[PDB]
């Protein structure tokens, strides 16, 4: 009865590590549009 | 070149894959024993999207039977054409998950689904460019249904870029052999609706009334099923074996006939059709294949046409054709039927056309279409699933397994807002 | 003497037999939202694959202007 | 992390192709 | 795929020579254990060409194991699996739970354990027992704890022989089997109640016996469990196991009572006469006068039926059937099973068993429903039971057995309990 | 490789009577020591070296020293069915009985005769050419068993000493017995073996009854059914040496495998399968289930719990056809199983000998014709317990000089009576100090 309690304090820990792969996640991706935006802007907006 | 695992899984998955490798392998002409036996050199130019090439000539297929009781393979390998397969591939448990989505899903597939992963992966860098995969099952089982709904989230995350064509025996409440079958087929087309790419829905009872009036047969056995399905099975990927004056992949299908991601749910024909006493009174022309391909009380689901609305529907002839009388035979029919194919979609039918026919019959044609009539049918298995879950009857089995209540409800939202597109797209 | 051992032994058995239930519910809905990790996961497979498409075709787009 | 350096790897070939045609 | 048989009493004993003496003949086997793979699920091949059963006999009087010592299938079972006690339990529940129990039941145990190490692909137990006895009941209600808390996760199918209404041999019935339907509500998985009046009315009507001894019901009893088995010892278009079988049926743990039928229940006579088909087998069945325990069918809704269809039956006969089964409107189903159907069939046609006149026919259907029919049948015996009960008549055998007074209001709370469940589920 | 045979007392010279069957049955020897003249061998022309041994013409003569006191029972044999078959001088008949006293077995009687049996021993050790060991079969709770016996063990490990004896010994039960002063025999019989015997093993009068009671089916067994199967076990010994085995152990792998240390060897014994021929063809002998009944604690020939203690080590003759992958698995079964249980310092304590010939059947016998069994020797720690209850049912009797004069009215004084005792008390300590 509290080995299985033990088992789901592990996974507490798990689900505070895919928390932080959230953030990581959210952080990559939006700097990718960004980044992807400005740069594609500016490649169409330079050879006119 | 272009590649074709099969997978079979369950009983239902098993009978129909080997009756459609029995057909396959006349189509290709070879012997039960595994050798060639045949007329031309176009039956092997392109066998390589299905076979391999053993020590002596002897093909084997590129087939991966499954199940969880041995009897269902000891049937197959008794039966005629069980020496081709390869005795290495033939994975199967003891147990069986005895109709048990839990026991299919979260039990059995526990420990027996890496040994299947092992083989597919063996398969699959067996060949050098995988086209995608082919999948053979029924959702109203237990093990055909947890089973092959794991296998494909497995392929799927594995796989990304590589497509699955899933053959599903869908249970139509006109026929009842099992009491659970909306437990199981709900619980399955939660997950087919995201995971796999193509889904061709078949059913025994729209099967039943062809072999009733169509063939004019006095008693059908489940061969003479098999049989029929394997038509279809067998003219899907001929665009990929024989040479074509139009050719269609199974990616072209794919994009012609998928309009939005959520609905890759087709159903199904076969044309000619005829019964040994009526073909010698009828001809054989390409108008007359049309207007029995489109016949409503030909499809093999049951979901009437004139129910619903043709989004997509896609033509395969097979033999010497002419495309001229083709496409005006298309364009004739979305003419007429002006009310039921969708307004902002023109010319809703793809056509194409292969230079080799099904061995006997001179000219043939395969038939899939992405009508939206289905939301009947898969309400008509959601509220039978939802009157047992509402007395919270037959639950337990599952319950005591490790499953909770928010797996159901979660399968009934996504039934239900898988026929909300389809209603408002209607 | 056996009165009072079969009263022992009927208490001690009464007491020996819910809560493991829901904890285990706990268990198997995080193992759904682990399901869901390995989902975010595949979401960042496929926001890689999407960034190196866009840079081809940025990179490609650049060449074109440099030929224009 | 180093999936992003998968990319910034491809990135880096290309410009180093583009620079060396340049040259 | 492998199912033991434990018999429990005379009334199993004798179920089983039956069940045993049909099996060998069906399978090829001569009595002395011989041939001149199927049987693997019943028979264990031992030595070689020698085949013994996976059953035990037990009872406590010895007379009635000696019967199967001396008949002419002596040499087919293993010499010790003919258990015998010393001293009968007289139709008392208390002597024959606690008192005699505890010294044979430990031995029956470790036989069990030695036939399952024999065994390796174990699907579960069959049981026979009648719980108006004593013997039969309180050993059955202590062998079935026994293997409920050591194998746990088997099914463990009993066939049990309930006492009828009016014909009763015994006089106290009442108490016995309402001391056995306490441990059986929750210690089995599915029990196939059988009724002696029923089954005599049934071999009336159809076999036209007027004097219908045991033998013959026997006979009865055993082609049932063979149609129930042939779909794991043989091969079909459409089968069933233990587990499809015993997960389709019982909707929630606590209903689990099947009423059993059979047909073509037809002699030799009528049989070469009369035709036979699906389409009509099937609603022959669904009958009340061929249901095996003395109950209603049409006072109780239909919650899940299942059909085993022996002999040449191509599926398509057996959906026909079943559509026009379902369209008849005097049998009802429960509201929340849409499909309450489960069809299985078979290639091997039932083997006419020499000495019996049973006919040799081309297809059978046996079925297995469950319904809430049931419930008068508990309310009644619980009625006679309250009859003898009220007066505190017989309890004195019992009290000095050791059972006190207060254990037989909990069973019989019990019991009222069980028909509050059947009541509320069929509401 | 040839081994000998020493039987001493009634007790082993009828365990002899009934074993040397056994013997010249398995070889084909006809009984009158000749072969049959058709071909009826099954193969080889030494797998008799080990007992007899051809003279001349045909005429094999066992490898066996019959010696007992009084002679009622070796005349017996001298009359019996085997009479041209023995040598006549190997049996060695005194004039008078020993009476269950160890004093005129051992001092009075004793040494008129052991210098006679010595020069018979002699003489078949130098016709030997490869001698393998003694085994010795005995009685301890008799005369001439106990005294004698221990008299000749003494008198041949100050002779010959390197060579390996197997003392297979019959003790008193705890509840069943006969003598009444055998506590007295046993434990001075115990204290010469100790130090001299290389390996002691153990037989019960009752182990052997409760055996035949529950396994072959005898509701009356007796000593000419209890010596039918301890001649099973010996044989079950010795096959190694006579027929080919694929994994054979020869005599020296017992003291080599099973003696962890040289004060300890006391050994179980267990032989299976125990069965008669109206169960024999229903049952299933199988590996797996012929040694689990082998390590069952109710098939042992001493009456003892294996529970008390822990298996030190063990050996396992298989005869018959058996492949060596099933004995493998099977005794990775026995070490996961959970009742049974070992001192944690041996990893590896399971010697698995194997065979290829198959059990034999003696004619008007109980057990039958069946394909493969096993012999289970065990060195355990549970025979402690053994020794310490014989210890205390001879104090009560040592406590009131009962008896003590018959004893003493020999050579034997109460010195040696004191000895044995805290021999075996230290043996206690050293069987409980061998412990966890
Ligand atoms: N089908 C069938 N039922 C039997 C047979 N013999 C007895 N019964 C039933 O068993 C019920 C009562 O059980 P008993 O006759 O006491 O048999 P038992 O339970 O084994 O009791 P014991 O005599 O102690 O062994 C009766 O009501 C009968 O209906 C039989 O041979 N065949
Ligand atoms: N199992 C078995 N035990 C025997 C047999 N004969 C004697 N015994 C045992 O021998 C014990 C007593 O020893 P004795 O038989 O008298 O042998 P002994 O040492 O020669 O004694 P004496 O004849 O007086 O010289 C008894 O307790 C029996 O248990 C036999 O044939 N089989
Ligand atoms: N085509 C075909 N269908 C079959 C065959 N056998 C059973 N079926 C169908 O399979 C459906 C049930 O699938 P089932 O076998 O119970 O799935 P499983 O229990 O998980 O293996 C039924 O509705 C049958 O109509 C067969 O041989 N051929
Ligand atoms: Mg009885
Ligand atoms: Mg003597």
């Amino acid at each position: 009865r509290e080995a299985l309690q033990r088992e789901g304090d592990d996974l507490d820990g798990r689900i505070r590590v895919a928390e932080k792969e959230v953030a990581a996640l959210e952080a990559t991706l939006a700097q990718l549009m960004a980044v992807n935006t400005n740069f594609a802007a500016s490649y169409k907006k330079v050879g006119s | 070149m272009r590649e074709i695992v099969h997978i079979q899984g369950g009983q239902c998955g098993n009978q129909i894959g080997a009756k459609f490798w029995e057909v396959v392998s006349d189509e290709h002409g070879i012997d039960p024993t595994g050798t060639y036996h045949g007329d031309s050199d176009l039956q092997l130019e392109r066998i390589n999207v299905y076979f391999n090439e053993a020590t002596g000539g002897r093909y084997v297929p590129r087939a991966i039977l499954m199940d969880l009781e041995p009897g269902t393979m000891d049937s197959v390998r008794s039966g005629p054409y069980g020496q081709i397969f390869r005795p290495d591939n033939f994975v199967f448990g003891q147990t069986g998950a005895g109709n048990n989505w839990a026991k299919g899903h979260y039990t059995e597939g526990a420990e027996l689904i890496d040994s299947v992963l092992d083989v597919v992966r063996k398969e699959a860098e067996s060949c050098d460019c995988l086209q995608g995969f082919q999948v053979c099952h029924s959702l109203g089982g237990g093990t055909g249904s947890g089973m092959g709904t794991l296998l494909i989230s497995k392929i799927r995350e594995e796989y990304p870029d590589r497509m699955m064509l899933t053959f599903s025996v869908v249970p139509s409440p006109k026929v009842s052999d099992t009491v659970v079958e909306p437990y199981n087929a709900t619980l399955s087309v939660h997950q087919l609706v995201e995971n796999a790419d193509e889904c061709m829905v078949l059913d025994n009872e729209a099967l039943y009334d062809i072999c009733f009036r169509t063939l004019k047969l006095t008693t059908p056995t489940f061969g003479d099923l098999n049989h029929l399905i394997s038509a279809v099975m067998s003219g899907i990927t001929c665009c990929l074996r024989f040479p074509g004056q139009l050719n269609a992949d199974l990616r072209k299908l794919a994009v012609n006939l998928i309009p939005f991601p959520r609905l890759h749910f087709f159903m199904v024909g076969f044309t000619p059709l005829t019964s040994r006493g009526s073909q010698q009174y009828r001809a054989l022309t390409v108008p007359e294949l049309t207007q029995q391909m489109w016949d409503a009380k030909n499809m093999m689901c049951a979901a009437d046409p004139r129910h619903g609305r043709y989004l997509t529907a896609s033509a395969l002839f097979r033999g010497r054709m002419s495309t001229k009388e083709v496409d005006e035979q298309m364009l004739n029919v979305q003419n007429k039927n002006s009310s039921y194919f969708v307004e902002w979609i023109p010319n809703n039918v793809k056509s194409s056309v292969c230079d080799i026919p099904p061995k006997g019959l001179k000219m043939s044609a395969t038939f899939i279409g992405n009508s939206t009539a289905i939301q009947e049918m898969f309400k008509r298995v959601s509220e039978q699933f939802t009157a047992m879950f509402r007395r919270k009857a037959f639950l337990h089995w599952y319950t005591g397994e490790g499953m909770d209540e928010m797996e159901f409800t979660e399968a009934e939202s996504n039934m239900n807002d898988l026929v909300s597109e389809y209603q408002q797209y209607q | 003497l056996w009165e009072r051992k079969i009263q022992l032994e009927k208490e001690m058995q009464e007491v020996l037999d819910d809560v493991v239930a829901e904890m285990k519910k706990e268990i198997h809905r995080m193992t759904l939202r682990h399901t869901e990790l390995m989902r975010l996961q595949e979401k960042l497979v496929s926001d890689m694959e999407k960034a190196l498409t866009k840079r081809e075709i940025i990179s490609v787009k650049g060449r074109a202007t440099a030929a224009k | 992390h180093p999936l992003l350096r998968r990319a910034q790897e491809a990135l880096k070939v290309q410009f180093e192709a583009n620079r060396t045609r340049l040259q | 795929r492998e199912v033991i048989s434990i018999h429990i009493g005379q009334a199993g004993i004798q179920v089983g020579n039956a069940c045993w003496e049909l099996y060998c003949l069906e399978h090829g086997i001569q009595p002395d254990g011989q041939m001149p793979d199927a049987f693997n699920t019943f028979f264990s091949e031992t030595g070689a060409g020698k085949h013994v059963p996976r059953c035990i006999f037990l009872d406590l009087e010895p007379t009635v194991v000696d019967e199967v010592r001396t008949g002419t299938y002596r040499q087919l079972f293993h010499p010790e699996q003919l258990i015998s006690g010393k001293e009968d339990a007289a139709n008392n529940f208390a002597r024959g739970h606690y008192t005699i129990g505890k010294e044979i039941v430990d031995l029956a145990l470790d036989r069990i354990r030695k036939l399952a190490d024999n065994c390796t692909g174990l699907q579960g137990f069959l049981v026979f027992n009648a719980v108006g006895g004593g013997t039969g009941s309180g050993l059955g209600s202590l062998l079935l704890e026994r293997l409920s808390v050591d194998y746990g996760k088997k099914s463990k199918l009993g066939f049990t022989v309930y006492p009828s209404p009016q014909v009763s041999t015994a006089v106290v019935e009442p108490y016995n089997s309402v001391l056995s339907t306490h441990s059986l509500l929750e210690h089995t998985d599915v029990a196939v109640m059988l009724d002696n009046e029923a089954i005599y009315d049934i071999c009336r009507r159809s076999l036209d016996i007027e004097r219908p001894t045991y033998t013959n019901l026997n006979r009865l009893i055993a082609q049932v469990i063979s149609s129930l088995t042939a779909s794991l010892r043989f091969d079909g278009a459409l089968n069933v196991d233990i587990t499809e079988f015993q997960t389709n049926l019982v909707p929630y743990p606590r209903i689990h009572f099947m009423l059993s039928s059979y047909a073509p229940i037809i002699s030799a006579e009528k049989a070469y006469h009369e035709q036979l088909s699906v389409a009509e087998i099937t609603n022959a069945a669904f009958e009340p006068a061929s249901m095996m325990v003395k109950c209603d069918p049409r006072h109780g809704k239909y919650m899940a039926c299942c059909l085993m269809y022996r002999g040449d039956v191509v599926p398509k006969d057996v959906n026909a059937s079943v559509a026009t089964i379902k369209t008849k409107r005097t049998i009802q189903f429960v509201d929340w099973c849409p499909t309450g159907f489960k069809c299985g069939i078979n290639y091997q046609p039932p083997t006419v068993v020499p000495g019996g006149d049973l006919a040799k026919v081309q297809r059978a259907v046996c079925m297995i429903s469950n319904s809430t029919a049931i419930g008068e049948i508990f309310s009644r015996l619980d009625h006679k039971f309250d009859l003898m009960y009220a007066k505190r008549a017989f309890v004195h055998w019992y009290v000095g057995e050791g059972m006190e007074e207060g254990e037989f209001s909990e069973a019989r709370e019990d019991l009222a309990a069980l028909e509050k469940d059947f009541e509320e589920v069929g509401a």
